[PDB]
């Protein structure tokens, strides 16, 4: 189902097996830098998600080594790092040893995923920071023209990272949005009641 | 301008545009502080490390990694032996070329392996402003940066570094980096590993296999560090 979906929950305790595979995860996880402690991140069952396809994984600080040995952990191999150089609406540049002028979100692949578009865009992405805390919504689009039209799903958004195509999970969202048959099917059977 | 990009094949870095006058002291401070420049021819595969004298503030590791040549080359297994851990001070700073592939997990591996915490990832962002290529197999992307790792052990400026990318072969890499790593004052015993005629400096020990002079001396370089002057930042006066 095409259009926008999600599920508030706490994505520790939510059995992600009812979700399906995915084309492409993407997170941007409150590292202990409500956060989670290192554990909980390592614990995540990330690896039921996909079988072939790609992770985008934010970090920063000191999860710049522990979002690699994450990813590892969860079976990927890191095969390529976005950075966005945050600007301001001139396009001008706006830990402790130096001012931090970018972002970094870690690529990994895991199995052998087939029929992507590989070097369509650059590892570089050039965007003004809208709110606070929030990435670019540029990424979205690197992503789509990446792998078009597959299931894609985003761990730890917000309500603004809702996007066709796309399974959203966060513990601010406004309940539970779906729409994919599949996906509600084994929703109500894992959870007839509705809570998590 | 990641449509843009797409649409023309101008990188998004492009459109940067833009890339306190005190840090003009600083910058004459550094450069009276500053060493005679030395260097050495050394095949630093055979050559013993450790004959290099005293131990370093800083470390400037340029291993010439084979995707440099994507158009001797180290492999991270090369790099991960140096006995990097046996010339740096024990408070001491490396700065890590790690190119855009592996070398951003290697070169980690390497940071910890000699002792280093990483603090900083300054990232050298390549314009193509005059050329709007042949990716790695493991790629997803199209690859426009360079990572250099900055490393400390014991107890102003921006980590993005944007200049044109440079002719095909050309390894040299820009010379801010330098720049960035004196203007952190962080002592005057810097080595450069595997630098060349065209990087020697004032302030700098420069040692790498194409260097076509040396004028290296252990105990003329270990005389500028004998006391008063052991523990100047190379931003302070010089010592009457
Ligand atoms: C591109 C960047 C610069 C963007 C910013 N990033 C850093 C960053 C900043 C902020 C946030 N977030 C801020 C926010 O408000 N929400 C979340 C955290 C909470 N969250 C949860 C958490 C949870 N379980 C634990 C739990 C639940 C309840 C009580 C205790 C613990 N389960 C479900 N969702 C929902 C999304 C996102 C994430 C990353 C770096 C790169």
């Amino acid at each position: 189902l095409f259009p926008p979906q999600w599920i508030c929950c706490d994505i520790r305790y939510l059995d992600v097996s009812i979700l399906g595979k995915f084309a492409v995860v993407m997170a941007d996880p409150p590292w202990d830098i409500g956060t989670l402690t290192d554990d909980e991140m390592r614990r995540l069952n990330i690896p039921v998600l996909q079988d072939d396809g790609f992770l985008f994984l934010w970090v920063t600080g000191r999860a710049m080594e522990l979002g690699r040995e994450c990813l590892n952990l969860w079976g990927y191999e890191r095969v390529d790092e976005i950075i966005w150089v945050k600007t301001n609406q001139l396009q001008r540049i706006i830990g402790h040893w130096l001012n931090h002028g970018k972002e970094h979100c870690l690529v990994g692949v895991k199995g052998n995923p087939q029929g992507f578009n590989q070097g369509l865009d650059c590892d570089v992405i050039v965007a003004e920071v809208r709110s606070t805390s929030h990435k670019p919504d540029e990424i979205y689009g690197m992503i789509e023209r990446l792998s078009p039209g597959t299931r894609k799903i985003e761990l730890f958004g917000r309500p603004h990272n809702v996007q066709p195509n796309w399974i959203t999970l966060g513990n601010q969202l406004d309940g539970i949005h779906l729409l994919d048959p599949d996906v509600v099917a084994r929703f109500k059977q894992r959870y007839p009641d509705g809570i998590i | 301008y990641c449509q843009h990009f797409v649409d023309t094949g101008h990188r998004p870095q492009n459109f940067i545009r833009d890339v306190r006058e005190l840090i003009r002291l600083k910058d004459e401070l550094i450069a009276k502080s500053n060493t005679p420049p030395m260097y050495l021819q050394a095949d630093i595969e055979a050559f013993d490390i450790r004959e290099l004298t005293p131990k370093f503030d800083v470390i400037l590791l340029e291993p010439p990694l084979e995707e440099y040549y994507r158009e001797k080359c180290w492999t991270w297994d090369d790099i991960m032996k140096l006995e990097i851990d046996e010339i740096a001070a024990p408070r001491s700073f490396i700065f890590l070329w790690c190119g855009s592939g592996e070398g951003l997990d290697l070169g980690r591996v390497c940071l910890r392996k000699w002792g280093y915490r990483r603090c900083e990832d300054i990232c050298w962002i390549k314009t193509n402003k005059n050329n709007p290529k042949t990716l790695d197999p493991k790629a997803v992307f199209q690859r426009t940066k360079e990572h250099c790792l900055m490393g400390i052990k014991g107890t102003v400026d921006i980590d993005l570094i944007i200049t044109e990318e440079p002719e095909i072969g050309n390894i040299e890499k820009p010379v801010e980096i330098f720049h960035i790593i004196e203007h952190f004052c962080l002592g005057r015993r810097r080595l450069h590993l595997f630098g060349r005629d065209s990087t020697i400096r004032p302030g700098w020990l420069t040692v790498g296999p194409t260097l076509t002079n040396s004028n290296y001396n252990a105990e003329t370089y270990a005389s500028y560090f004998s006391a008063p002057n052991s523990y100047l930042t190379g931003c302070t006066e010089e010592i009457e």
